[PDB]
């Protein structure tokens, strides 16, 4: 259709007039392409996001890409539509950027795939479902005291190198290992040599085949890596919506989305709000996380995690997130830096489908007991490193005797941790971990050496361990 | 057309009428010679920002575009070199004669062309080699406060750094030239003035060259890691150049934000650290590791800039004037300090045995937040204390003495296996350095051994010289 | 060449310049007007050019009060920017802002040399450093940290914390004996403290080798702006084409970046920071720049700076934090604790505390009693949660040579015998670290606390405890 010609450059935004007076509608994409005519000018390709009218056929415009180069009087081109990112078959096992195009050199998506718009209107209350499906990680404490279900949102909380990142790779290889379903994964804002880092360890474990990644690096506008985690979730959409199946949504953090959209509020010139968070937040992130919903055909399931700034479950983003979680998992860096690996708080993590009915009874009883010995625990620590272990009574001593076991046992060796420690890794089923943490409830194993617990998986791995060490 | 007049002038801005052909970052150039770039394009006026000393530039002047991208000459010949951001020599000495230039504003390393971190970068500090290490294009961030110590880390690491054959960049920001002087006499007594080079940006040079800085830093080190040599940069403030950046936009009207910071904050300062990384083998092999340094006031580093700062990078060390005034230097946190290369930027033996090391000081950073307050206790908890006691004296050293990692893994060897028990607490720091001479002298095969295999030697060989040396001692 | 004044808004007036010529920026400006009727008023006024605007418009800040200013009036163009009187004239000799004697003992003739006062700073190249100490026979900033020569020398503190004191304490001190040209810029500071050191320095004889200029408060900002500049003009002058050393003293240098605010606030600077106008740090980094030692001379600089509401987070002193080498911090605590001066011994540290320029056993002594003055400021706060019962012997050995170490370092001085009626002395160097030896190896545990406060030598410490009876 007819040509637009650009009026103003402020860095990221742009400004473009249609004269004839036949403007695009709002979030459509607008592409530039130019050739240079003399040898001052520069060779520039451009994807613009509108987002504002301000009359007189002009229209205020968010720049996916470096804006470095623009001149006025330059004609941009109207696609009639929001940015449509190629999606189906295609898509599996390859590296797309926020406007969809492969990053890896494997190949060039061609015009046969079928393009979705990122941005489409929500699912209605009719269709939506609402029966509850748990769901299997292998990990003892996880699957233990803080399960998580299909179609619902769990986050992921702690500070920084505390192993989130490790975490959510490990469980993306174990639930492709043995669960076999389709994965995506939005990496919003990663750190270049991380995202390199991680793509060459799935590559490795052959897992790359099974899932698909988009990337929105830090070096892009803050609309690109605002958008990322769209494009991410429209790939879910149309795996979920033709394959009909259970897809997974593995977002790498939040909080860079919701930085991305207070920076690109204060680009457009709307007053702060909160600590100096854009006016609408609360909408962005509502939107973001309800197009993530389980209708009766696929679950579309999400694990994401979220950095805690200063240690304080306060910050408007964290808080956001917060209202919308079905199970939170929150890591400690006192673990991280103790010898317990995982770094998984366990009073401090809960989920809301823990309840008796919907887990097992005997579920419920042996982790209510596993939570009541910690508990009696953490409160008699205090009074060991004064007075001792000697000084309190047969009971206390016996309950912080069994304490420490379980916080050992709570730990195992995972298949990632080869490159950090040179382990092969275990596998427990939940029936293994609750069989388990039962058994040395019950105390079969008291003259076993603490040690033998340290890191291994299934408990004949701790009567293994106590034959090795001897 | 392409000409135009000035039509406004003031605080080191200006607007134009014409220039109807300008580009984004165009550099632009005056009758009074002095440059600048155009940065904001309206609808009938430009918005240009001056590289110089602008009070020289009246209103009916004209005004035209050189048609380029600023460039910074680059070239073997800057190694030694004090320089501007611009390709200008401020030592004297005449030019420096660069072979060729290169544009400041360039595309990253992205995803495929990088390899993941695996040799270490040597600072000789025993606390931050062992506890935190540093891998070769790691981006690890120091903050703190006023003179807690800061630039000794650096200085120090530089001054190491003439084992490993890399440049060391040092720029800096909006500082006091004194203490660039100062700086560079303290880098050419020790003798590691012939691999670096120093940019240095005045506190009262015009506010765009402090814009532009850290890009002329990063462009030196990019060709360098380009030709496939290691690179070391480092940034002595970054948070005068987001004051800077902050006042060239509020003069430009670009809406404020958080703390009245422009929106492109954190878009900034990703471009400027997103080039340092660790090319492929197939590109070559070349290295470009960054230490920025960040500004906090009363060590409130939850503050806008070390919030973005701290989400940009893959570590930090955290210093605090508290451990500074306490006696043990240099000052940093081992708990509030992270590093996400821990396991695969060190040597075997120094894995082995840090290992231990940090469990030690997990333990005992928990045991004597309180156990002070009690004066009889039993007797596991005074070892445990007393190991910890131990384990933060050794850790004290001199300053601009950097250590050898070998004489470092021996020394935190004979801590971790409790070879200190006897020694009283004073008597340590005087261990530390007799068993570095009684080494140097006797036990010299242990050196050999670990210089040459990169791994720990065999026990027996270690614990007869330890043992040797604690013969001697009184 | 004339211009017609349109506007005038306080301290701000708004030149037209329509005769087709424009002055550059910093020039300045001559009103000069006759009463024609009894209803008009008389003024004389200089404007300074501070911006440009697009019809020949031109701001300028005014140097005195704007009152009686009518639009229309003609204002002459001098084409050259303020002129200072500086030459072996100025000795003796006080002066304001536009160079004109304040005294009325005399006038400047036409023959003197008048050089214009903005001009760009030194050179890398032309810098020079030295290590030798500066000594002051002040306690506190002797044996904690040494002043050096040719060192900025920075004075921190609130309003009313024994600021001043130190400022007389110092030049009278280093006045009476340094052979040097000195040169006294208030700024902004209360005139009775000028006319009481005008006074002071006529009984010392010493205005034959001094030269003042003052900026009163009551004065309109511009004046307190330029007159730092004026000051350090003349010192330009001594330093360089004399070639003598130079001493510039100045009293509140803050006075001049919130003139800068008041005048930028009008200027229509958007806000920043704490109300403070965007282009802080490029004015103060052109300003301290300026005061810089060469090989052709020397200037050591003794400063003193404002803190708005006793926080120093304030922007103006992070700000001057970096361009000084010596610091001393006073306290408002340790003014209500009686100890005086009010420097805190655990924030105030110079460039030149290193073994090597100082000596071993004074970098011990002084690393000795920063550790213990340390320790005790931790068990203040021990003592107040669990009391002063539950200490440890060797904690209470510590509290108890702390105390003595905080109460010594208070001195008797000079200019205090008119506010309290005492002699005063002057400490050595030697004096100072064998003293604090002494007492930091406990040799007078015997001697009560109060005979450590408010004295010179450790032998008047023993005298005034033979005063108690002791
Ligand atoms: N190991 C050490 N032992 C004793 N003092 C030390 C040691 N390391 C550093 N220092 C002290 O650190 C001070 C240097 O200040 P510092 O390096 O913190 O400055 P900075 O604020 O980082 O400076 P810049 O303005 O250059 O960024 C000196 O006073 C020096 O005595
Ligand atoms: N060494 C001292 N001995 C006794 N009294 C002192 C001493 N130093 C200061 N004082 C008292 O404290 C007061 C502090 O006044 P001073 O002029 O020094 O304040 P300031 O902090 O410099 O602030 P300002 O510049 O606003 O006056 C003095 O007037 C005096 O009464
Ligand atoms: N379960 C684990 N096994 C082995 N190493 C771990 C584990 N958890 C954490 N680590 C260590 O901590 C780091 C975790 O990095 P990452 O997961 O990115 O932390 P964060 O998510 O907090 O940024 C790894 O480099 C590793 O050395
Ligand atoms: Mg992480
Ligand atoms: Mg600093
Ligand atoms: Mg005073």
């Amino acid at each position: 259709m007819t040509r637009g010609r650009v009026i103003q450059v402020m860095g990221p935004v742009v400004d473009v007039k249609f004269e004839n007076g036949h403007l695009p509608a709002i979030y459509n994409a607008l592409k530039i392409q130019h050739k240079a005519r003399n040898e001052n000018e520069v060779d520039i390709d451009l994807t613009l996001e509108v987002a504002l009218h301000l009359g007189d056929d002009t229209v205020r415009t968010i720049a996916m890409a470096s804006t470095d180069g623009l001149i006025r009087g330059m004609e941009v081109i109207d696609t009639g539509a929001p940015i449509s990112v190629p999606v189906g078959e295609v898509t599996l096992g390859r590296v797309f950027n926020v406007l969809g195009e492969p990053i890896d050199l494997e190949g060039d998506i061609p015009a046969d795939a079928r393009r979705d718009p990122i941005h489409r209107p929500a699912p209605k209350f009719e269709e939506l479902a609402t029966e509850v499906e748990i769901l299997e990680t292998g990990i003892k404490v996880v699957d233990l005291l803080a399960p998580y279900i299909k179609g619902g949102k769990i986050g992921l909380f702690g500070g920084a190198g505390v192993g989130k990142t490790v975490l959510i790779q490990e469980l993306i290889h174990n639930i492709a290992q043995e669960h076999g379903g389709i994965s995506v994964f939005a990496g919003v804002g990663e750190r270049t040599r991380e995202g390199n880092d991680l793509y060459h360890e799935m590559k490795d474990s052959g897992v790359i085949s099974k899932t698909a990644m988009v990337f929105g690096q830090m070096n892009e506008p803050p609309g690109a890596r605002m958008r990322v985690a769209l494009t991410g979730l429209t790939m879910a959409e149309y795996f979920r919506d033709e394959q009909g199946q259970d897809v997974l949504l593995f977002i790498d953090n939040i909080f860079r989305f919701t930085q991305a959209g207070s920076e690109v509020s204060a680009l457009l010139g709307r007053m702060p709000s909160a600590v100096g968070y854009q006016p609408t937040l609360a909408t962005e992130m509502g939107q973001l996380q309800e197009r993530i919903t389980s209708t009766a055909k696929g679950s579309i399931t999400s694990i994401q995690a979220i950095y805690v700034p200063a240690d304080d479950y306060t910050d408007p983003a964290p808080a956001t997130t917060f209202s919308h979680l079905d199970a939170t998992t929150n890591l400690e860096r006192k673990l991280a830096e103790m010898g317990i690996y995982p770094a998984v708080d366990p009073l401090a993590s809960t989920s809301r489908a823990l309840a008796p009915e919907i887990v097992g009874e005997e579920h419920y009883q042996v982790a209510r007991k596993v939570q009541q010995t910690l508990q009696r625990y953490k409160e008699l620590q205090d009074i060991i490193a004064i007075l001792g272990m000697d000084e309190l009574s047969d009971e206390d001593k016996l309950v912080v005797h069994r304490a420490r076991r379980i916080q050992f046992f709570l730990s195992q060796n995972f298949h990632v941790a080869e490159q950090f420690t040179g382990q092969p890794g275990s596998y427990v089923p939940v029936k293994e971990t609750v069989r388990g943490f039962k058994e040395i409830l019950e105390g079969k194993y008291d003259h076993l050496p603490e040690d033998a617990f340290r890191l291994v998986g299934r408990i004949e791995e701790v009567v293994e361990k106590a034959k090795a060490m001897g | 057309s392409d000409v135009g007049t000035v039509i406004q002038v003031g605080d080191g801005i200006a607007r134009a009428h014409g220039l109807d052909n300008v580009m984004s970052g165009e550099l632009v150039e005056f009758a009074n010679g002095v440059m600048g770039m155009a940065l904001n394009l309206e609808e009938n006026n430009v918005g240009i920002v001056i590289l110089g000393p602008y009070t020289g530039i009246k209103e009916g002047d004209e005004v035209r575009r050189t048609g380029r991208i600023m460039e910074v000459p680059v070239g073997e010949a800057l190694i030694g070199r004090v320089v501007n951001p611009l390709g200008q020599p401020v030592d004297g000495l005449g030019p420096v004669e660069t072979t060729e230039t290169r544009p400041i504003e360039s595309r990253a390393p992205g995803v495929m062309d990088r390899r993941s971190v695996h040799e270490p970068l040597q600072t000789g500090i025993k606390a931050i080699d062992a506890l935190v290490p540093i891998g070769r294009g790691q981006r690890e961030l120091i903050i703190g406060d006023r003179q807690t110590g800061k630039t000794s880390v650096a200085i120090d690491t530089i001054i190491n750094q003439k084992d490993q054959n890399m440049i060391s960049i040092y720029v800096a920001i909006g500082q006091k030239e004194s203490t660039v002087r100062t700086v560079v006499e303290t880098l050419r007594k020790h003798g590691a003035l012939d691999y670096t080079i120093v940019v240095t940006a005045s506190a009262s040079q015009p506010a765009p060259l402090l814009f532009l800085a850290p890009y002329a830093g990063v462009a030196m080190g990019e060709y360098f890691m380009y030709k496939g040599k290691h690179v070391l940069v480092v940034y002595d403030d970054l948070s005068k150049q987001a004051a800077a950046y902050r006042e060239l936009s509020l003069l430009l009207r670009r809406p404020p934000g958080r703390e009245a910071y422009p929106g492109d904050i954190f878009y900034l300062h990703s471009r400027l650290l997103e080039r340092a990384a660790k090319l492929s083998d197939a590109k070559g092999g070349g290295s470009l590791t960054a230490l920025p340094f960040v500004e906090t006031q009363a060590g409130d580093i939850s503050a806008y800039i070390p919030t973005n700062v701290i989400s940009i990078t893959d570590g930090q060390i955290f210093l605090q004037s508290d451990l500074f005034f306490s006696g043990v230097r240099p000052a940093i946190n081992a708990g509030l300090s992270v590093s996400r290369v821990g396991g695969a930027a060190q040597i075997k033996a120094m894995k082995k045995v840090a290992g231990t090391l940090r469990l030690d000081l997990a333990a005992y950073r928990e045991l004597e937040a309180f156990a002070q307050f009690g004066s009889d206790l039993d007797k596991a908890t005074q070892a445990k204390l007393a190991r910890g006691a131990r384990t933060v004296e050794v850790l004290k050293q001199d300053l601009h003495q950097p250590i050898p990692v070998e004489k470092q893994v021996l020394i935190i060897y004979a801590l971790t296996r409790g070879f200190l028990d006897d020694i009283p607490v004073e008597d340590v720091r005087r261990f530390e350095k007799e068993f570095y001479l009684f080494l140097d002298q006797n036990g010299q095969h242990l050196l050999e051994h670990i210089r040459t295999t990169k791994d720990l030697p065999n026990e027996d060989d270690l614990n007869k010289a330890i043992e040797a040396f604690k013969k001697t001692f009184v």
